[PDB]
């Protein structure tokens, strides 16, 4: 008959195929994870391949039917995301390279080693000690040699792969419709066909540039105490108007500003907030914390979890020969089975990251009921704002205190706001202009715009301009500094991490608006309201249904994302570091060099 | 999983042939259009409720 009822029927068919197959390799999956043996991996394998030729051969079927005659715009993101996710256009040798190149990467990354001088005795990986060095020791020498030598010895192997590597994309990109392979990350938040709610792919990117416009001063006040309060660390090397040196960031690349907490401590005298030792005296084990996370999330009306979760999922690290990755994981096998993989201490992080993973199984739980190629958020987004807004009251003193963790006889003034918001603004704000950069010079480069010989030389210009971080040791054009970073080597779109941080504010706003909350922003919870939740979940039960202007449209009202939440909840932060930058200059030079 | 209609009530169907979804009529052969009408479930202990 009509194009509509074959498709429907080619659809009933792939799902029910689709599931068993992905059900049969996640388990596989699983079972590698849980025991890491060599057949575990072959299982792994067979799996991935049997998966991954039966997705070839449905996206080889699917091309007869034009996608001009649906109407009903709900086949059509189905035949969309199979023609799209499956289809293969390279030649033979062409894809056997690319495949090639890529594991090179993996390779290369998983593979590479410094350490010492002028001594090939003993040497180390990055994970071990390079991390724990970058992380606590305060050598001045110790820190830039090794942030110089890994840079030397990963990125001098790496660019011209990379080279030859940004080229195949960009014939993969050419061969579609596509402008180019940035066009092909962007068209991940593109929207068509729907009155009102058309979201174009280049508009994003001025999005983005009006955004990172309005949050500025915050960022440019926060470096400037960061400044003044580094002086003392190391008076000689820094500058008072010039950029940090990059090797003085407390990690490997400057990603986060973490570490770099005890040496900037505005008030030390008082007391930290922890309930470490208040869990060791009330002998705290992983169940109890899981089963409190389970209350809470019942608290506001979501139903808690199944019986299989609690047999299935493991929470302890086994030990003895039984060895596994420590990573916390949430899995979705399908079929009804949910379970998460994490080794579980006593501690309060891991008391937060309980209630991180269950946010993510909660949303999985969600949508369960949608067809299955629509199993999915409304973008790459929205999972992460989803699984992080619910970490924010969960360390909350209030919700502390009715658990009862924390003692009562504890109070709130001055202090304790500003070094809790200062704690979160180190973690929180400081990343967004690195991953901006990031984002941007890859759009550029991506684009062809920069030649090859000024790749590092761009890199380092804008480096200045925005992150307003100077390269402590100069670079030539043999070196590759972005390949250094582990999403850059392995193929993964980093722009997530500035669209899910803007939205969860977003988010959490919304929420205390619902529950009735009165006071500042920082200090919300809702463990006893039931309306916030049942607004949750309807936006959560509709997966990829519908557009994700509309699902963000439903939530808070808007149809944009916007920066305002995200500048309100710091704004007693803001106040305080205007009134601490009074005899300090604002604003980075960008002519200095620390090597003359 | 296809019928070409329904069934009256306290009614059994055994028969099976391939259900011809598009015009052109395959001669009862597995191909496009033409899907075998008997799927098959996967039980396994692992499974949720
Ligand atoms: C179309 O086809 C593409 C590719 O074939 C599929 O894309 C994949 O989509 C999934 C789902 O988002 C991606 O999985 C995510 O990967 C992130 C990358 O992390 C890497 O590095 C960490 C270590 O830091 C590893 O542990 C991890 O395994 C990855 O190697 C993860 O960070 C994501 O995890 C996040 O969510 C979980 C909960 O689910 C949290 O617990 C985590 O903390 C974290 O926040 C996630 O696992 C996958 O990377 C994509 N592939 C590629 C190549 O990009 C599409 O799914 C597919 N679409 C269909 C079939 O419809
Ligand atoms: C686009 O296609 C989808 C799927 O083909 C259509 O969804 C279908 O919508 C109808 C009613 O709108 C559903 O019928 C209902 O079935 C349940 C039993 O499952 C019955 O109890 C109800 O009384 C009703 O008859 C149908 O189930 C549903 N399809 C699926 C797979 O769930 C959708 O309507 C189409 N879009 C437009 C605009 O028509
Ligand atoms: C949500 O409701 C529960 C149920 O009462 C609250 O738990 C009580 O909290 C008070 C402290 O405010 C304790 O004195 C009670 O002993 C708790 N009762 C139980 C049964 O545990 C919980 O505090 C509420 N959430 C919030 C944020 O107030
Ligand atoms: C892990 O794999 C080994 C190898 O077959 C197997 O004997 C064992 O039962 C598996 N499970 C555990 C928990 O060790
Ligand atoms: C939460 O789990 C308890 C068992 O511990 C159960 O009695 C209760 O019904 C569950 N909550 C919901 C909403 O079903
Ligand atoms: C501390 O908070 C009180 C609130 O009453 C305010 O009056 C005072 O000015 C604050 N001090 C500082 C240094 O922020």
């Amino acid at each position: 008959s009509t194009i509509e009822e074959q498709a429907k029927t080619f659809l009933d068919k792939f799902n029910h195929e689709a599931e068993d197959l992905f059900y049969q390799s996640s388990l596989a999956s699983w079972n590698y994870n849980t025991n890491i043996t060599e057949e575990n991996v072959q299982n792994m394998n067979n799996a991935g391949d049997k998966w991954s030729a039966f997705l070839k051969e449905q996206s080889t079927l699917a091309q007869m039917y034009p996608l001009q005659e649906i109407q009903n715009l709900t086949v059509k993101l189905q035949l969309q995301a199979l023609q799209q996710n499956g289809s293969s256009v390279l030649s033979e040798d062409k894809s056997k390279r690319l495949n090639t190149i890529l594991n090179t990467m993996s390779t290369i990354y998983s593979t590479g080693k410094v350490c010492n001088p002028d001594n090939p005795q003993e040497c180390l990986l990055l994970e071990p000690g390079l991390n724990e060095i970058m992380a606590n020791s305060l050598d001045y020498n110790e820190r830039l040699w090794a942030w110089e030598s890994w840079r030397s010895e990963v990125g001098k192997q790496l660019r011209p792969l990379y080279e030859e590597y940004v080229v195949l994309k960009n014939e993969m990109a050419r061969a579609n419709h596509y402008e180019d392979y940035g066009d092909y990350w962007r068209g991940d938040y593109e929207v068509n066909g729907v009155d009102g709610y058309d979201y174009s792919r280049g508009q994003l990117i001025e999005d983005v540039e009006h955004t990172f416009e309005e949050i500025k001063p915050l960022y440019e006040h926060l470096h400037a105490y960061v400044r003044a309060k580094l002086m003392n660390a190391y008076p000689s090397y820094i500058s008072p108007i010039g950029c940090l040196p990059a090797h003085l960031l407390g990690d490997m690349w400057g990603r986060f500003w973490t570490n770099l907490y005890s040496l900037t401590v505005p008030f030390g005298q008082k007391p930290n907030i922890d309930v470490t030792d208040a869990m060791v005296d009330q002998a705290w084990d992983a169940q109890r914390i899981f089963k409190e996370a389970e209350k809470f999330f019942v608290s506001v009306g979501l139903p808690n979890m199944t019986q299989g979760f609690w047999e299935n999922s493991m929470l302890t690290d086994p030990g003895n020969v039984q060895k596994a990755v420590c990573h916390p994981t949430a899995w979705d096998l399908g079929k009804g089975d949910f379970r998460i993989l994490m080794c579980t201490k006593v501690t309060m992080d891991d008391f937060l990251t309980a209630h991180h993973e269950m946010g993510h199984i909660q949303y999985d739980m969600a949508y369960a009921a949608q067809p299955f190629l629509l199993r999915n958020g409304a973008n790459e987004g929205f999972h992460e704002a989803v699984g992080e807004i619910m970490s924010l009251s969960a360390a909350t003193p209030k919700h502390l205190k009715s658990i009862g963790l924390l003692s009562p006889d504890f109070q709130e003034d001055n202090e304790t706001e500003i070094n809790f918001l200062l704690k979160q603004a180190l973690t929180i704000v400081g990343t967004l202009p690195f991953t901006y950069m990031l984002e941007k010079w890859r759009w550029m480069v991506f684009k062809g715009e920069i030649p090859k010989d000024q790749w590092m030389k761009k890199w380092w210009e804008m480096k200045r301009e925005i992150v307003g971080v100077v390269e402590p040791v100069p670079h030539d054009e043999t070196y590759c500094d972005p390949a250094s970073l582990f999403h850059v080597s392995n193929d993964y779109s980093f722009i997530r991490y500035y669209t899910r941080t803007l939205y969860q504010f977003q988010f959490q706003e919304a929420l205390c608006q619902a529950a009735k909350h009165e006071g500042p922003l920082h200090k919300c919870d809702i463990s006893n309201s039931t309306e916030a939740g049942q607004k949750l979940f309807n936006m959560l039960r509709l997966g990829k249904s519908e557009p994700w202007t509309l699902a963000l449209e439903n939530v808070v009202g808007a149809k944009n994302m916007n920066v305002r939440p995200l500048l309100n909840y710091f704004e007693p932060l803001f106040t305080w570091l205007k009134d601490q930058n009074k005899n300090s200059f604002v604003g980075w030079s960008t002519d200095w060099s620390p090597y003359a | 999983l296809f019928r070409k209609s329904k069934l009256k009530p306290f009614e059994r169907d055994i028969s099976t042939e391939i259900y011809q979804a598009g015009n052109k009529p395959c001669n009862g052969v597995a191909g496009p259009n033409c899907y075998s009408p008997l799927q098959s479930y996967g039980f396994r202990p692992t499974y949720g409720v």
